[PDB]
């Protein structure tokens, strides 16, 4: 016996440019297949259709690299499970909003160019003594990192954000943010006040509006709308 | 060099004095509170539809013209509700008569 | 190497003259009750101005004063139930827009933001928009 | 002519962006070379993200420690097969290593001093093994492997190396027994990109996707060992194939050793705390090649559990949760994921699973790629090669956990320093035949149109289940020949290959072509080599041959012994090659080095019997 599950998959070929994008229909044994929606996605490339194209590595919802959008939602293929109701079609297209490059596979050098533009790496006052002895930082200080430092950068908070949508061009989004915050907490580095500066322009952060739609599709579970909550809070009371 | 921030939280001290405003205007109706509610709420709804301008319009052009646009409007708006407070009733008492009806 | 800022040009240079689509967006994104009422404290936020914008166009513009209006509709003995329909309709997206905007200023304080409390306090909004209305509608 | 080549020309070029290839990248662009970082993920992909107990260093953050005690607990651990003159190496420079890191950001978990909190790991004991248990292994609670490639990527960002992302390295470039470049496929646009390089480093990760069930990503192709194996030249000891005690269930999801190390317990269907009986002293916390074959004789005894009496229990559920919420968040949430498994209520269900390749590139301490010529060792010029696609060996025939992503910054940095030593910035860059590389791109063109009867996966599949069954934790030689015969049929049917994607822009089905040829060199080199080791050393274990054969017998006095020649015992590295157009395999054989960079500072630590 089986249990065949049908699953709905935008598709576009760079190749053939001209042929507009459309959805495909797999059907899925469910008997025969791992839990998670990447296991279908694998199978179906294996066993139907091996021009099916997507990103993935870890299989652990580590790596960040399977971001998607399942059933109207963003999240990693590889840690959602596969809903069994035979009688729903489970629909499946890339990361909102993104130029694609093939099928599921979303352009994110933008998404990567904002993230180094914060300096997101320890900065000191002085640092000729780099390298010699280990900086000291209290339990409690450290603790301050949690919450913040688990980021995968996987981007499916900034691609769920309406504001990212509207003006990623110059909004940071949700996963820099929360980034460039980890940064200002952390009591080993010496830059608060400019890192702070650099947001002093009306779009880096300021296009915000507490839609929190990225606390709500995070799969790690952390919540930048809170991190950029902190930040507007420091932009207001520094020196 | 603070101009981002500052404003940010002048929207935010507006948006509060509007919330006082409110009960000010139930407890104590009159010209202070009449032309108060005017310019806040002239101000607040002008940097508020300054961020939707800000979110949806995009080029240099466009984006120019629709901040001219909104500085009239504005102006028309203060103007006239200073006007209704100085030649009518004003603000509460409308809003007073409004609701006998 | 090439800077963040030279990245982001040629990100965009070469994206908007190439053949790639965009994916969808608002069209399929799944909604969720903090994201409608998001959409809509804006919405309530522009007809709101557009509502003091027309009234003080009005008082510049029209013939006669205020009170003659409002003397011109009691004229008419309107449905009593149909008066209440009409002030429920007019209270209600200020009443909104008020509640959901001390909601976000207690945000920007730092608080409520665990999702348990975003849920709860959109519907804590919700209730006092209708209760609020329906009391502000009856006086 | 059908594919266009784009040249470049850079002082030096680093294939892998995991955490060897980033710190080798940076570390060259710091010393003044103009430098290309090749790699076929974003770097914050890399497998090294998904790393999770630790990084070992006499800090002596928890009590006094001694870096000899470090490099003796590692020669141990290699059961005799490391090199000591590397394994001295990557001690000695532990501490000024993890220093570096912390000093860059890496958000280090801490004490009530605030210096870095560091746990008790498998096989690591203070006073050359006399001592008890050492605390060296310094973490980020257990996603240690996720900071460290995370801050070293955002390192990197501060200076010019050069990154080609989402490129996937097909050959390198080699010329009088020179390497001068590599050459590759840009995904994102189907163009071939030549770049040429006085030195060329090779980081490219390990092979576990060889096998059914392994911990490893689905990156971890061997790409880079193919390449040196293509060029001719040797690989290194990839029998040795590490078997980690605890992956998950079904999944095969990695579970930390810190796990152990903070307190954890195997249990089998009894509720028996079995390690007691195989490890009396280490218990669960004894070398990885003795707790995986403990784990497998409970199974095949018929105390395993589940309803198939096919795995066993990894218990935390004794311990604080504030401990357990503390010290191992991540695979908390992993459990809850793929097991359902609440943890600080029922154990976990685990078993051994493919983890990490001891094998690879072999080189000398400073990073350069080797071969072996009329029985002595001599330097490829031009080729480096650090991380786990290398054979240093510091790990011989079993690595001690958390040493992996030690090996990874210290002979990053080290291949950067040795260049630095070697060559000065700006030198002519050089030269290479108009039409080299035409192999890699006939081969790949080839791969594109296949259109005959056995398609990648299933090939693929086929692959996977052979080493699963006939290479596995206990091996013997009927089933060793059984493998190598059905791989090496396998190995020809890829003439019969079908893709069915023409495209070349992101064409995911012919690079999992590619990655396949990748592992079938692979996986050959392991399973003849295997075949051939006729003894028990490390990681692999033979039924037919129990015993570790050394030189000498040294579970008896040495006076009047005498030594067994080169060819008549196995304490040796195994040198493999193999003939890309039939399949077949050769093997060869080099000697282990037993001495150290100093005998005066750290002596050498001859033979001893193994036990735990
Ligand atoms: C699998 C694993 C291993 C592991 C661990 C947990 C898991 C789930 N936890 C560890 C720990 O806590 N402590 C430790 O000491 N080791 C631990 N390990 C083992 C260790 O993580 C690995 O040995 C280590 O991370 C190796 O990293 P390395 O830098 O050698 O490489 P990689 O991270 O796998 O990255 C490979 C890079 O090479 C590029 N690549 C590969 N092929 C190509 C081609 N063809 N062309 C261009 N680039 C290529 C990849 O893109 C990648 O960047
Ligand atoms: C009468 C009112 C009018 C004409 C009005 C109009 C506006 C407008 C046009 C916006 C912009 C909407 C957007 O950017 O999405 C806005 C936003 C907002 N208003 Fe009002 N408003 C009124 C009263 C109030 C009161 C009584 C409070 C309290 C309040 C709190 C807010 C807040 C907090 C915002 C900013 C929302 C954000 O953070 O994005 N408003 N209002
Ligand atoms: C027209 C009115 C729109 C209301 C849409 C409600 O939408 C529902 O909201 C809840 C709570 O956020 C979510 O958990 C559900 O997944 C979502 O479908
Ligand atoms: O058990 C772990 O965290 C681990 O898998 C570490 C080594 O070193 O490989
Ligand atoms: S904050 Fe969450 S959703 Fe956003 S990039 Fe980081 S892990 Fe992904
Ligand atoms: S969804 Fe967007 S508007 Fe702010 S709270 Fe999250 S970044
Ligand atoms: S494949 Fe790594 S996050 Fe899913
Ligand atoms: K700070
Ligand atoms: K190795």
């Amino acid at each position: 016996t089986s249990r065949i599950k049908k699953f709905s998959i935008y598709r576009w070929d760079p190749d053939k440019p001209g042929d507009k994008p459309r959805m495909q229909t797999y059907e899925v044994d469910l008997n025969k297949c791992g839990p998670m929606v990447l296991d279908a996605l694998i199978k179906i490339k294996n066993e139907l259709d091996s021009t099916l194209t997507f990103r993935r590595s870890c299989r652990e919802g580590i790596c960040g690299s399977c971001a998607m959008n399942i059933a109207g939602g963003n999240t990693l293929a590889c840690t959602k499970k596969i809903d069994p109701d035979l009688s729903k079609t489970t629909k499946i297209y890339p990361l909102p909003h993104m130029y694609v490059v093939k099928d599921l596979v979303p352009d994110l050098s933008n998404f990567y160019a904002q993230y180094k533009s914060i300096e997101p790496y320890l900065k000191k006052k002085d640092e000729s003594k780099q390298g010699k002895e280990q900086y000291l930082q209290s339990i409690e200080d450290r603790q301050k990192l949690d919450g913040l430092y688990e980021c995968i950068l996987c981007a499916c908070c900034s691609t769920s954000c309406p504001s990212y949508w509207w003006n990623g061009d110059k909004y940071l989004g949700p996963a820099v943010l929360m980034q460039a915050y980890r940064w200002m907490i952390d009591s080993r580095d010496d830059y608060t006040e400019e890192r702070l500066a650099q947001l002093q322009d009306p779009f880096s952060l300021y296009r915000c509006h507490t839609i929190m739609n990225c606390t709500r599709t995070c799969p790690k579970g952390l919540n930048p709308g809170k991190a950029i909550a902190e930040i507007k809070k420091m932009m207001a009371t520094y020196k | 060099s603070k101009a981002a921030s500052l404003h940010w939280t002048s929207e935010r001290a507006v948006s509060a004095l509007l919330l006082g405003l409110l009960p000010a205007a139930y407890l104590y109706p009159g010209p202070a509170v009449d032309y108060s509610l005017a310019a806040a709420l002239t101000l607040h709804g002008h940097w508020g539809l300054g961020q939707v301008i800000t979110d949806y319009v995009h080029g240099d052009t466009p984006i120019k013209v629709a901040n001219t646009g909104l500085y009239v409007l504005s102006a028309i708006t203060f103007t006239g509700l200073c006007y209704f407070n100085y030649y009518d009733v004003g603000i509460c008492k409308a809003v007073a008569m409004l609701w006998s009806i | 190497a090439t800077t963040a800022k030279e990245e982001m040009a040629r990100f965009w240079e070469k994206n908007t003259k190439s053949s790639r689509p965009l994916s969808p967006h608002i069209s399929i994104y799944k909604w969720s009750l903090p994201m409608a009422m998001s959409i809509t404290h804006r919405g309530t936020g522009v007809a709101l101005s557009l509502g003091v914008s027309l009234f003080s166009l009005a008082a510049l513009l029209l013939p006669e004063q205020f009170p003659h209006y409002v003397a011109v509709v009691k004229s008419l003995s309107l449905s009593p139930a149909l008066i209440y329909s009409a002030k429920f309709a007019l209270v209600f997206p200020l009443s909104y827009h008020t509640w959901n905007g001390i909601r976000h200023l207690v945000w920007d304080m730092g608080k409520g933001f665990k999702l348990s409390q975003v849920e709860q306090s959109g519907v804590v909004v919700l209730i006092l928009t209708l209760l609020s209305s329906a009391a502000i509608a009856s006086e | 002519t059908q594919y266009p080549v784009v040249d470049h020309e850079f002082d030096a070029v680093v294939v892998g962006a995991g955490g060897a290839g980033l710190r080798a990248a940076f570390g060259l662009s710091e010393a003044g070379f103009n430098t290309a970082c090749v790699t076929k993920l974003f770097p914050t992909r890399s497998h090294t993200v998904a790393a999770q107990g630790g990084i070992n260093a006499a800090l002596g953050n928890m009590e006094d420690d001694n870096w000899r005690w470090h490099f003796y607990d590692t020669v141990k651990g290699s059961d005799w097969l490391g090199d000591q003159d590397a394994i001295h190496y990557m001690t000695e420079q532990a501490p000024a290593a993890v220093i570096e890191l912390e000093n860059y950001g890496m958000p280090f978990s801490r004490t009530e001093e605030g210096k870095i909190y560091q746990r008790a790991f498998g096989g690591q004991s203070l006073q050359f093994g006399k001592g008890g248990q050492a605390h060296r292994c310094c973490c980020v609670a257990d996603r240690t492997g996720h900071s460290l490639l995370h801050t070293l990527y955002g390192r990197s960002l501060r200076y010019d190396t050069s990154y080609f992302v989402e490129y996937f390295a097909l050959d390198l470039l080699m010329e009088n027994g020179e390497c001068r470049g590599v050459i590759a496929l840009c995904i994102e646009d189907g163009t071939i990109h030549r770049f040429r390089a006085k030195n060329t480093v090779i980081a490219t990760g390990g092979y576990g996707r060889t096998y059914f069930s392994c911990t490893s990503a689905h990156t971890s192709t061997g790409d880079g060992t193919a390449m040196v194996t293509r060029a001719g030249l040797p690989c290194q000891d990839l029998e040795f194939v590490q078997f980690h005690p605890t992956g998950i269930y079904g999944a095969g999801c990695l579970i930390t050793e810190g796990c152990r190390g903070e307190g954890g317990i195997l249990i089998n269907s009894q509720g028996e705390r079995f390690m007691e009986r195989y490890a009396p002293v280490a218990k669960d916390l004894a070398s990885r090649d003795v707790v995986s074959r403990s784990m497998t004789i409970e199974i095949r005894e018929g105390r395993g559990c589940g309803p198939e009496k096919d795995h066993v229990y990894l218990q935390l559920h004794h311990l604080p949760p504030q401990q357990l919420a503390t010290r191992l968040p991540g695979i908390s949430e992993t459990a809850m994921i793929f097991a359902g498994v609440d943890v600080t209520k029922e154990p976990i269900p685990v078993l051994p699973t493919v983890h990490y390749n001891m094998g690879g590139i072999p080189t000398n301490y400073k990073g350069q790629v080797i071969t072996h010529v009329n029985g002595e060792d001599k330097v490829v010029p031009g080729l480096y090669a650090c991380g786990e696609a290398a054979s240093a060996s510091v790990h011989g025939a079993n690595r001690l956990g958390a040493n992996s992503l030690l090996d990874l910054v210290v002979f990053g940095r080290a291949c950067a320093l040795t260049i630095a030593e070697t060559c000065k910035p700006g030198e002519p860059v050089p030269s290479i035949k108009p039409n080299a590389g035409e192999e890699s791109v006939a081969n790949l063109d080839k791969l594109r149109f296949a259109d005959g009867t056995i398609r990648t996966s299933e090939a693929r599949l086929n692959m996977q289940k052979t080493m699963q069954s006939h290479a596995a934790v206990f091996r013997t030689g009927s089933i060793l020949q059984e493998g190598c015969e059905k791989l090496s049929q396998i190995y020809r049917d890829l003439a019969h290959l079908k893709t069915f994607d023409r495209g070349i822009v992101w064409n995911t089905d012919l690079v999992e072509t590619l990655e396949l040829q990748n592992l079938m060199l692979c996986a050959l080199q392991t399973i003849y080599g295997a075949e051939a080791r006729k003894e028990s050393r490390g990681a692999h274990a033979r039924e037919d041959y129990k015993l570790r054969i050394d030189e000498f017998d040294y579970s008896k006095p040495l006076q009047g012994q005498q030594k067994r020649p080169f060819e008549e015992h196995w304490r040796k590295h195994t040198l493999s090659y193999v003939d890309v157009k039939s399949g077949k395999v050769t093997l060869k054989y080099r000697p282990v080095i037993d001495r150290t960079l100093n005998e005066e500072d750290c002596s050498s630590v001859p033979p001893a019997i193994r036990s735990y």
